[PDB]
C-alpha cells in the first residue's frame, strides 16, 4: 500500500549517509535496495527479510520488521556513490511496491578553494564559474536568453584533485554579471 | 483450539491419460484452494474462501502457480537424472504452519520423492535434512542461497500464521463451531464366553476426539481396539473404541467430558 | 544478463512500436516496467513463466508476448505522448530472487517530427587567465538546439575516450522554458593541466551522439532530415 | 520404489437401520501413487448417483478420497466398495459390514 524514502540527500565525501525507507504493506516477504546511476539501469544492492544488519563492503542494509523500517548505510563516501537508491518492499502476494528513489549527492572535499569566473572563447563565448567550495549554490538564469547550468564536480584522478564548476552563456551579456543571481564568494576572481 | 494451514504440491512425470501437477491448500481438514496443470487456474474449494477473497487473489496466485508448476517439473527431471530413474516418478511438497491453543506456533516445509521423505527443512538452524546422497546434493545447492532460507523462515513464522488467522476468521462459522458427539455403548457376546463392549461416537465436529475405556475408575492394561476418526460426509465425524470384559467409556470433545457407565 | 532494444526511439503519435528483451539467466519470470520522474517503477505487464502473461499496474496502451523462455517483447499498439518514458525489462528467479534489469529504452512520442533537430556542437578553449592562475586548463563543450533530449556526450583526447577530469550536466536545460516543445542545451567540461593543453600536438574532441529519426521515417521538410548522427567539435593544444 | 495399497473403509453416515434413509460412505486412504478407481456397488452392480471428494493429501505423502451415495438399507441388499490401484492385480471389492 505505501513506501517512503527521502527525495534527495546530500553528504560529504569521506563521511557516512543513512538512507531511510519506511513501508506499510499487506504482508511482507522482503525489502530490497537497488542502486541506479544517472542514465543507467538499477542494480541489486541488498535484500533483508529477517531483523538485523547485513554488511557488504562499504554498504550495510538494516531491517526492523516490527517498525516496517529499513535503512541503507553508505560509509567512507566516494564521488562514485552519487546515484539514486531505490527501496522496494515485497508484499504477501510477492508483488513489489517501489519507493520513488533517493537521489544521493556527494559534496567533494575542496582543500584549496580558488573561486573565479573565466571567459572562454570558441575554438560567441562561455563563462565558467569554477574552483568554489562545495557550500556555494548556483542559481538558474531567470533572465531571458541566458543559459546557466547547475554545478558539476570533475575529478582529475592522477592529481587527486576535484573541482566544482557551472557554465553560463548567451548570444545577447558579460562574465562580470553572468552569475549575479547566485550568492558567490566575496573573493571570487574576475580577471580583466 | 489448534488450527493449521498447509499447501501441498504433487508432480508426476510421464503421467497416464492424470495431471502432471496438482496443488491443494487446507485449513485444518478443509480444502480451501485447488490448482492443477489441466485447469491452469487457482480456485477456491470452500464457499467462505470464495466469498472473502476478491478475483485479484485468484488471478495473481494462478500466475504464481503457473511458475511454481514449471519449477516443479524441472526439479523432478533433475531428481530423476540424479537417481538414474526412468518412467513415472512423483515429487511432493508440503509447507505450512500451526497456531496452537496457547498462542505458540509451528512451521514446516518438506519434500518427498516417490512418496518417501526426501528433504526436511529445519527453520531453527536454516538447514535441510537429507535422507540420502541425492537429497544431500540438493541440500548443498539450496543451502548456498542464504537469502532464500531466511525468506522461507520468515514465511513459515510470520506470513503463514497471518494467512491462517485471516482464513480462520473467514471460515469461523465452519472452523470454530462445535458439534458435540452422540455416544453410545453396545454390548454383545461374540465367540462363546467373550463379551465385547463398543463405545461409538458420531455427529461430532471438530474431528479431534478422545475415547477410552476405564475399569473401576482406572485405565485398562488389556488391549483397546480403536476405530479411525472417519468423515460421515455431512461435515461431521465418527469414531469408536472397543474392549473385551465395572466398565465405563470416557469421551472428551472440545472441553466437554462424558462418561457412559456399563 | 538482460538484453533489451532499442536504447532510444522517437515515435509519432499513433505509430506502432515493439521493444525486445532477452535473458540468458534461465529465469522463469520476466517483467516490463516504465520509469517516470517523481515516482516508483510501475509494472506494465509480466510473465511468471513461458506460456503465461498478465497485466501489471499500468497495462493500458500496451500488450506483450512471451515468445519463449528467453524473450519477452513489449508492444505499443498506438503510441501516445503519455507513453514518453524510460522502459525497463527485467528478469527474476522468483520468490526472494532479486531483479536483473535490461539497459533501458528511452521512448519519446511526438504529435509530429517537425521540431526534431540534432545538436550544434562547439568547443570553447581554456582561458589564459585560468592557465596562469591555476596551472590547469578547462575546455567547455556546448551541445545546443537539439530535440528531443536523446544525446550522449563523450570526450576524446588524442583519439581515446577520457573520463578523468570530465563533468557533463546530468540533465539538459530548456532553451525556451515557457514552450511545451522547448529545444535543449547541454554542457560538459574537460579539465587538463596547463602543460597538457599547452602541447600543440594534443587533440581534443567533444562528441555528441544524437538519437533522432530512422531511415523509414518520412521527411518532407526543406531542412536536412534529423537522423541519428554524431556531431563533434575539436581543438588542438596551443603554446 | 515403495507403493502403498489403499485402506478401504465402508460405513454408513448414521447408525444403520433397515428401511431408514441414510448415506453409504467409502473412505479410501493411505495409498501411493495417486491414480485410483473407486465404485460403489449394490448387489454387484455399480451405483450411478455417487458423489466424491477431490483427491486429498496426507502429511505422510499418501492420498485419500471419500465416495458416498444416498441409500435405504434392506436385509436383502448387499453394498460394497470396488477399488482398483497399481498395487492390486484385480479390483478389490470390500463389502459393507451392515453397521
Ligand atoms: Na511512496
Ligand atoms: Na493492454
Ligand atoms: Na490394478
Amino acid at each position: 500500500q505505501n513506501i517512503d524514502q527521502p527525495t534527495e540527500m546530500t553528504a560529504t565525501e569521506g563521511a557516512i549517509v543513512q538512507i531511510n525507507c519506511t513501508y506499510q504493506t499487506s504482508g511482507f516477504n522482503g525489502l530490497f535496495w537497488y542502486q541506479q546511476h544517472a542514465g543507467e539501469a538499477p542494480t541489486f544492492l541488498s535484500y533483508n527479510v529477517l531483523d538485523g544488519l547485513e554488511e557488504k563492503g562499504r554498504f550495510s542494509s538494516f531491517l526492523s520488521r516490527s517498525k516496517g523500517y529499513s535503512y541503507l548505510l553508505l560509509k567512507e563516501l566516494q564521488m562514485k556513490d552519487s546515484a539514486s537508491y531505490l527501496c522496494a518492499a515485497m508484499d504477501s502476494n510477492y508483488q513489489l511496491i517501489w519507493g520513488a528513489g533517493t537521489k544521493l549527492i556527494i559534496k567533494p572535499d575542496i582543500q584549496n578553494p580558488d573561486p573565479a569566473v573565466y571567459q572562454l572563447r570558441d575554438s560567441k563565448s562561455v563563462c565558467l564559474f569554477t574552483d568554489f567550495d562545495s557550500q556555494t549554490n548556483v542559481s538558474q538564469s531567470k533572465d531571458s536568453d541566458v543559459y546557466i547550468t547547475d554545478k558539476c564536480v570533475l575529478d582529475m584522478r592522477s592529481m587527486d584533485f576535484k573541482s566544482n564548476s557551472a557554465v553560463a552563456w548567451s548570444n545577447k551579456f558579460a562574465c562580470a554579471n553572468a552569475f549575479n543571481n547566485s550568492i558567490i564568494p566575496e573573493d571570487t576572481f574576475f580577471p580583466s | 483450539r489448534t488450527h493449521s494451514l498447509r499447501y501441498f504440491r504433487l508432480g508426476v512425470s510421464d503421467p497416464i491419460h492424470v495431471p502432471e501437477f496438482i496443488s491443494v491448500g487446507y485449513v485444518d481438514s478443509h480444502p480451501i484452494t485447488t490448482y492443477d496443470s489441466v485447469t491452469r487456474q487457482k480456485e477456491p474449494r470452500a464457499p467462505w474462501m470464495a466469498e472473502n477473497l476478491a478475483p485479484d487473489h485468484w488471478e495473481r496466485y494462478t500466475q504464481l502457480l503457473r511458475g511454481w508448476q514449471q519449477m516443479f517439473k524441472v526439479e523432478l527431471k533433475r531428481l530423476q537424472r540424479h537417481y538414474n530413474h526412468s518412467g513415472s516418478h512423483t515429487y511432493q511438497r508440503m509447507i505450512g504452519c500451526e497456531l496452537l491453543e496457547d498462542g505458540s506456533t509451528t512451521g514446516f516445509l518438506q519434500y518427498a520423492y516417490d512418496g518417501q521423505d526426501f528433504l526436511i527443512f529445519n527453520k531453527d538452524t536454516l538447514s535441510w535434512l537429507a535422507v540420502d546422497n541425492v537429497a544431500h546434493t540438493i541440500k548443498q545447492a539450496w543451502e548456498a542461497n542464504q537469502h532464500e532460507l531466511l525468506y522461507q523462515k520468515n514465511w513459515l513464522e510470520e506470513e503463514c500464521i497471518a494467512w491462517l488467522k485471516r482464513f480462520l476468521e473467514y471460515g469461523k462459522d465452519t472452523l470454530q463451531r462445535t458439534e458435540p458427539p452422540l455416544v453410545r455403548v453396545n454390548r454383545k457376546e461374540t465367540f462363546p464366553g467373550v463379551t465385547a463392549l463398543f463405545c461409538k461416537a458420531h455427529g461430532f465436529y471438530p474431528p479431534e476426539i478422545y475415547m477410552t475405556w476405564m475399569k473401576n475408575g482406572e485405565e485398562i492394561v488389556q488391549e483397546i481396539d480403536y476405530g479411525d476418526i472417519l468423515p460421515s460426509g455431512d461435515g461431521t465425524y465418527q469414531a469408536w473404541a472397543s474392549i473385551e470384559l465395572l466398565y465405563s467409556c470416557h469421551v472428551e470433545h472440545s472441553g466437554v467430558h462424558m462418561v457412559l457407565q456399563v | 544478463g538482460v538484453t533489451q532494444t532499442p536504447k532510444f526511439q522517437v515515435l509519432k503519435t499513433g505509430q506502432s512500436m515493439t521493444l525486445q528483451c532477452a535473458q540468458d539467466m534461465n529465469h522463469n519470470s520476466m517483467y516490463w516496467y516504465r520509469q517516470d520522474p517523481g515516482m516508483g517503477l510501475r509494472l506494465i505487464y509480466y510473465s511468471a513463466s513461458e506460456g503465461t502473461t498478465d497485466k501489471g499496474e499500468v497495462p493500458n496502451g500496451y500488450n506483450v508476448s512471451r515468445l519463449n523462455k528467453r524473450e519477452f517483447s513489449l508492444r505499443l499498439e498506438s503510441a501516445a505522448p503519455s507513453q514518453t518514458s524510460v522502459y525497463f525489462c527485467a528478469s527474476s528467479g522468483g520468490d526472494s530472487g532479486e531483479l536483473f534489469f535490461g539497459e533501458g529504452s528511452r521512448l519519446t512520442v511526438l504529435e509530429d517530427l517537425k521540431n526534431v533537430f540534432p545538436p550544434e556542437v562547439a568547443v570553447f578553449e581554456p582561458s589564459e587567465a585560468e592557465i596562469s592562475h591555476t596551472q590547469k586548463a578547462t575546455l567547455v563543450c556546448l551541445a545546443t538546439g537539439f530535440y528531443p533530449d536523446h544525446v550522449e556526450l563523450s570526450w576524446w583526447v588524442n583519439g581515446k575516450e577520457v573520463h578523468s577530469g570530465v563533468c557533463t550536466d546530468p540533465q539538459p536545460l530548456k532553451e525556451q522554458p515557457a514552450l511545451n516543445d522547448s529545444r535543449y542545451a547541454l554542457s560538459s567540461r574537460l579539465r587538463v593541466s596547463a602543460t597538457f593543453w599547452q602541447n600543440p600536438r594534443n587533440h581534443f574532441r567533444c562528441q555528441v551522439q544524437f538519437y533522432g529519426l530512422s531511415e523509414n521515417d518520412e521527411w518532407t521538410q526543406d531542412r536536412a532530415k534529423p537522423v541519428t548522427q554524431i556531431v563533434s567539435a575539436e581543438a588542438w593544444g596551443r603554446a | 520404489m515403495i507403493q502403498r495399497t489403499p485402506k478401504i473403509q465402508v460405513y454408513s453416515r448414521h447408525p444403520a437401520e433397515n428401511g431408514k434413509s441414510n448415506f453409504l460412505n467409502c473412505y479410501v486412504s493411505g495409498f501411493h501413487p495417486s491414480d485410483i478407481e473407486v465404485d460403489l456397488l449394490k448387489n454387484g452392480e455399480r451405483i450411478e448417483k455417487v458423489e466424491h471428494s477431490d483427491l486429498s493429501f496426507s502429511k505422510d505423502w499418501s492420498f485419500y478420497l471419500l465416495y458416498y451415495t444416498e441409500f435405504t438399507p434392506t436385509e436383502k441388499d448387499e453394498y460394497a466398495c470396488r477399488v482398483n490401484h497399481v498395487t492390486l492385480s484385480q479390483p478389490k471389492i470390500v463389502k459393507w459390514d451392515r453397521d
